[PDB]
RNA sequence: AUAAUAAUAAUAUGGUAAUAGAACAUUUAAUGAUAAUAUAUAUUAGUUAUUAAUUAAUAUAUGUAUUAAUUAAAUAGAGAA
RNA sequence: AGUAUGAAAAUGAUUAUUUUAUAAGCAAUCAUGAAUAUAUUAUAUUAUAUUAAUGAUGUACCUUUUGUAUAAUGGGUCAGC
């Protein structure tokens, strides 16, 4: 309904951000974030279906947390207009929730330690299979057409600096 | 105090020093004295309209 | 009183002194005189001239005014005298550059290829090098409104100085461009402003130094580095070079192993030689035999194209492209 | 077949005409504030006339702002220096802005030893070659 | 001196001198001398004395400065300037006072303009 | 031999074999104030020089042909033939006629298969290049061996296609000098 | 007869303990314009022979500088316990 | 142990760029390819920036000492004091 034409300048950061995805966000969970490391790694860039299969068969006890967080971050996307079908994690870290509470242990010979009682939160970014995915194959497919050859003989630069003078 | 004819040479000048609140005010006083022409003459075409 | 009636007085005046570009005026503008010393302009070519040349065409206001919300508003320019413009001048110089540029390269290069001709003077005069060289002199652009200008109170003579055409306020803000015509582009102004420029040149000193406006052009355009060398690509090379032999009184070009070295390694080197009898046209090292061959031809093809003689040789008119 | 690449041509600013690299300077100053004081003399007397004299193809601005006293140039390849003389004496003032109209305007940046020449033209002589030394190794 | 096969030749490089400080160099090369000229300013022209070696591809006039008459070699002064500032620290291994030695040495841009067997 | 110069290596007056990269010595060594013959270390190939191209691209009215710079140092009864063709060799002829050329067109329209390029260039004691220039296949046959080359291609890794488009930019950079 | 900067010549310009000289950052007091087109602060990219300040871009505040500058006071500067 | 505010650091996870599975040391500097990033005069054969190809050289700091890389001394690290 327009004749007029159009062109957008946005920058990488700006691209990255206007890509549909959904955020997650767990509660104060009761753990260490080194535990939820030790799972979270094996949960990288999966289809969050898979995710959530993986965290219902693991032996850990933050892998149910995981696996509702998940389930958390689907509903979202579908609420959005997304499907489950379709995301994938893109990010998942852990983080430090605060104010974990120091309390002492005593140990023999008047000797002591303090225990402190880790609390963390998991966050998630779920991306789309459908965008996000394509945009970085078309980046990889651009760098490799960009991409310069390998040739046998080919023009190295002579390195060095010439000296006022010819050398040949 | 200076000026750009103070230096007599056609290549130096001076900017003019006024100052951003007064041209502000400027900008406000002009912007209104249209708006306040642009009202009235909205308001005549009305009474025309109504007229026949 | 009132601030608007001021100010619209104030607008008035700014386009007579646009329409007129009164010669007084012109010459207070510092901008132009300091344009003027830097590219040292004839004397004869008086300050309005040069003033004019700045003016890009602006007769009416566009319809895109209308709407912001679509991504365009023209408030920086004044409408331009229909006959007292850039206009006739920026035409007059770009024939100037299509002339002698050309010329010249053809002295250069007389018998270069008409495709690889052609991209040489893109080169030496497209619009982009054009708009650049503007930029390096110091043309700047009117981008600050009337109104700001006014309430600055501001001469017209910085007006007169600076570059004027219908420059699109907000033109790529939150990373939005209109995609409108070339009478809204600052690239292009800028080349017509070098041009114009070029003409006012040309119109001062034809009757007096004829040849002055071509040695302003060698001074400023054909000074540029352009190695022509990297401008050809070929394809068949081979199939060509034999053809121009054929062509030409020599004998039937074959490529021969001059040295070898590293056959049987990743990177080998062969040298060959396409001997036409027992003198060498073109030398090709290569990776491959092949490459080597390939080489050579490319190598025998260049030294016949870019073939560049002497000033005290008599004229060399090349016999066309070797059409293949 | 023989088919063009697009290419644009480098301009050299020495060879054939010389545009001079600096084209603007910028003198500001502030009627308050004492670190002014050698910028305003400067101004007043007589030696920013003679300057513009000596130089017409550089135009010389003169700004009054609240803050310290500045010497910003403006450069032919769009590079902009800035100067604070904030303090300085007439004197020092003057010098400063000789320093930036001696300046070509690029960028500063560290030379290793004999980094002297820089071309854009293809060695006169051709690069060295193995196979076509005059003197055959071994 | 027969200079006929230099003179013909489209290419031709030129290695003068100055303060005994050897520079090689073409037309439109781009010298950049480490000191600050005081003689020329920016825009002055410098009429090269002290060369050495005319070269073309195969053959050279090399020799004591070779007479100025049979070439021309004028290069113009584009700006002087200075190196990045660099301060590297200077001090004992056991002593907290630690000497900041601050450089920045000066340029000067020359370019080529004219290079020619006359 | 026109000029009669002495003729000079790019001497360093250090050890050449062991430092030739030693920019010092080159500067060091001085010679005699004269003109010289210094011949380039380099292969012509890349090279618009004067001093490169040879003379039968120089024009007539040249002065430089007659100066005896683009060196025939090369023979060609030295050097042996490279990636030449079978005509080259042993001369071009022109002995087809149109006949047993319309002959040649219906028998490839007809049947490819059998009679292919090669066959009918050892037929007729042609080259198979002169063949094609004659005679257009059927379509149908050019279409089938496309989609045999786009199965081909298919039937690759990754890692061959990628080898493949770095031997087309090789091949497009050495036609470029 | 002075000063500021610039010239030419010469001489000197490593440094612990230590002596002397001269500067800067920070905070308060006296005097004190300016203004959210500003200021303050941060990152980055610049410029100033560069502990520093300043330009620009950006974020955040704040309708605003005890602000520039001259003094005078310092609880005036931390990889060393 | 006021109330805000808080891109202060140390420190955790993740990603992006970039480097790294034949190479041996204060981990840097300098040299130097390469890859990438940004750039409203990259005209470019551009600039800068990020980065442990690569080569050269390189025995933390401090105190205390005739003398320290020292296997003499102090410091886990940052912020405040």
């Amino acid at each position: 309904n327009s004749s007029e034409r159009y062109k957008l300048k946005l920058t990488k950061r700006e691209i990255e951000v206007l890509e549909p995805s959904v955020y997650a966000q767990s509660y104060r969970i009761k753990s260490s974030m080194k535990k939820a490391t030790l799972l979270l790694r094996l949960l990288g860039g999966l289809d969050v279906m898979k995710a959530i299969s993986q965290c219902h068969f693991s032996n850990k006890k933050i892998a149910r947390e995981v696996a509702e967080l998940l389930q958390k971050g689907v509903k979202d996307g579908q609420k959005l207009g997304l499907k489950p079908e379709d995301l994938y994690i893109s990010q998942i870290w852990t983080g430090s929730d605060g104010f974990w509470r120091k309390r002492v242990e005593f140990k023999a010979r008047t000797r002591i330690g303090i225990i402190s009682h880790p609390y963390i939160h998991v966050r998630c970014i779920l991306r789309t299979k459908s965008v996000t995915k394509r945009r970085l194959a078309y980046e990889a497919h651009l760098k490799e057409q960009k991409r310069a050859p390998w040739v046998q003989l080919g023009d190295k630069p002579i390195r060095g600096v010439t000296g006022g003078v010819y050398k040949w | 105090h200076p000026f750009s004819d103070n230096y007599a040479s056609p290549n130096i000048y001076v900017v003019n020093d006024v100052t951003s609140k007064e041209q502000k005010s400027k900008y406000d006083t002009i912007m209104k004295e249209i708006q306040k022409l642009e009202d009235d003459a909205t308001r005549k075409a009305l009474e025309t309209a109504r007229s026949a | 009183e009132s601030e608007l009636a001021k100010y619209k007085e104030y607008y008035q005046g700014l386009k007579s002194t646009v329409n007129e570009i009164p010669e007084s005026v012109a010459s207070k503008s510092p901008s132009l005189r300091t344009l003027h010393k830097r590219l040292q302009l004839p004397n004869e070519l008086t300050y309005s001239t040069l003033s004019r040349c700045l003016t890009c065409p602006s007769a009416k206001l566009p319809d895109k005014i209308n709407n912001p919300t679509k991504g365009a508003a023209f408030v920086n320019t004044v409408p331009t005298n229909k006959y007292l413009d850039n206009h006739g001048l920026n035409i007059m110089g770009k024939n100037l550059l299509s002339y002698h540029v050309t010329k010249s390269i053809i002295q250069k290069y007389p018998r270069l290829p008409t495709v690889v001709l052609n991209a040489a003077v893109n080169a030496y005069i497209s619009e982009a090098v054009l708009a650049h060289i503007a930029k390096y002199w110091g043309i700047e652009v009117e981008t600050t409104s009337v109104l700001s200008r006014y309430l600055k109170m501001e001469p017209f003579e910085f007006t007169l100085g600076r570059l004027k055409f219908f420059n699109n306020s907000l033109n790529s803000k939150d990373g939005i461009e209109l995609i409108t015509g070339k009478n809204f582009s600052e690239t292009s102004a800028l080349a017509m402003s070098v041009r114009s420029i070029i003409a006012a040149i040309w119109a001062v000193t034809e009757q007096k130094d004829s040849q002055a406006v071509y040695r302003f052009i060698d001074d400023h355009i054909m000074s540029r580095k352009l190695d022509i060398t990297k401008m050809f690509q070929f394809e068949q090379p081979t199939r060509e070079l034999a053809m121009l032999c054929r062509r030409e009184g020599l004998e039937k070009p074959v490529s021969k192993l001059v040295a070898e070295s590293g056959r049987l390694s990743k990177s080998p080197v062969f040298i060959v030689h396409v001997f036409s009898g027992e003198e060498t046209l073109g030398e090709g090292y290569g990776s491959s035999l092949k490459e080597a061959k390939a080489r050579a031809a490319t190598d025998a093809l260049m030294k016949w194209y870019c073939y560049e003689p002497l000033a005290q040789q008599e004229p060399v008119i090349d016999p066309g492209t070797v059409v293949v | 077949v023989v088919k063009a690449i697009a290419r644009n041509s480098i301009g050299r600013n020495g060879v054939g005409a010389f545009v001079f690299p600096c084209r603007k300077i910028t003198l500001q100053f502030c009627n308050w504030g004492g670190s002014s004081e050698g910028m305003r003399k400067f101004l007043t007397s007589k030696r920013l006339d003679k300057w513009g004299q000596e130089f017409p193809w550089i135009q010389f601005e003169v700004m009054r702002k609240s803050g310290h006293p500045l010497l910003r140039a403006e450069y032919t390849n769009g590079r902009e220096k800035v100067i604070c003389v904030r303090n300085l004496n007439i004197d020092n003032v003057e010098n400063k802005l000789k320093l930036l109209k001696d300046s070509d305007g690029d960028i500063l940046r560290r030379r290793t030893k004999n980094d002297n020449v820089e071309s854009l033209n293809s060695s006169v002589r051709g690069i060295w070659s193995p196979l076509h030394a005059a003197k055959r190794h071994r | 001196t027969d200079t006929t096969p230099l003179k013909l030749s489209n290419e031709l490089y030129a290695i003068f001198k100055i303060h005994n400080r050897p520079y090689l160099v073409t037309e439109g090369d781009r010298v950049i001398l480490p000191f600050k000229l005081k003689q020329a300013e920016v825009g002055d022209i410098l009429n090269m004395t002290d060369v050495t070696t005319l070269g073309s591809r195969n053959y050279k006039l090399v020799g004591h400065p070779i007479n100025t008459s049979l070439y021309t070699l004028k290069a113009t002064v584009v700006g002087k300037t200075k190196r990045a500032f660099q301060t590297r620290e200077v001090t004992k291994r056991r002593n907290r006072r630690v000497r900041h030695a601050k450089s920045k040495g000066d340029l000067t841009i020359l370019r080529i303009s004219e290079l020619s067997m006359n | 031999k026109q000029f009669g110069f002495p003729k000079t290596q790019v001497t360093t007056i250090y050890n050449k074999t062991k430092s030739a990269s030693n920019y010092k010595g080159y500067l060091k060594h001085r010679d005699a104030p004269g003109m010289y013959y210094q011949p380039s270390e380099s292969i012509a190939t890349g090279s618009v020089n004067s001093e490169t191209i040879p003379r039968s691209f120089m024009a007539a009215s040249d002065p430089r042909r007659g100066l005896d710079m683009p060196v025939q140092s090369t023979k060609a009864k030295q050097c042996p033939n490279v990636l030449v063709g079978k005509s080259t060799v042993n001369g071009k002829t022109y002995h087809l006629g149109p006949q047993e050329i319309d002959e040649i067109r219906k028998l490839r329209l007809d049947n490819p298969q059998k009679y292919t390029r090669k066959f009918l260039a050892a037929k007729y004691g042609i080259s198979p290049l002169f063949v094609s220039m004659v005679s257009k296949p059927s379509e149908q046959h050019v279409q089938i061996m496309e989609s045999r080359l786009q199965e081909i291609q298919s039937r690759w890794k990754e890692k061959r296609r990628i080898a493949r488009e770095d031997r087309k930019r090789r091949k497009l950079l050495w036609y470029q000098a």
